[PDB]
């Protein structure tokens, strides 16, 4: 890769985001102090703990 | 050969779409897949020994 340029498309920034942060294929590990419940992702929490 | 004699049916139930538990972390799902327990087939398939 040399450069990258904008190509402003808002639809395909939303299926990516949901792809690589949101929702990925393989999340990285579960954080497991005190503080946190475990979850490893969003897709996760409103699918099983929805409020 | 009965389903409800197979010593596969407990590790079979765990390894099934049915089952929330694989549902929540997505590496489930394949855990069970590369330990010859494919949870997309159907039961009997999913516990059968091959040619």
């Amino acid at each position: 890769c040399s450069i990258i340029k904008g190509t402003g498309n808002f639809d395909k920034c939303v299926s990516q985001v949901e792809s690589i942060l949101v929702a990925p294929k393989l999340p990285l590990p579960a954080n497991i102090e005190a503080a946190s419940s475990g979850f490893e992702s969003v897709d996760q929490v409103f699918r099983f703990a929805s409020s | 050969e009965d389903v409800r004699k197979n010593r596969l049916k407990p590790l079979a139930t765990y390894c099934s779409v049915n089952n929330p538990e694989i549902s929540f972390k997505v590496t489930n799902e394949m855990q069970c897949r590369e330990n010859s327990i494919d949870p997309t087939k159907p039961l009997a398939e999913r516990m059968k020994i091959e040619n």
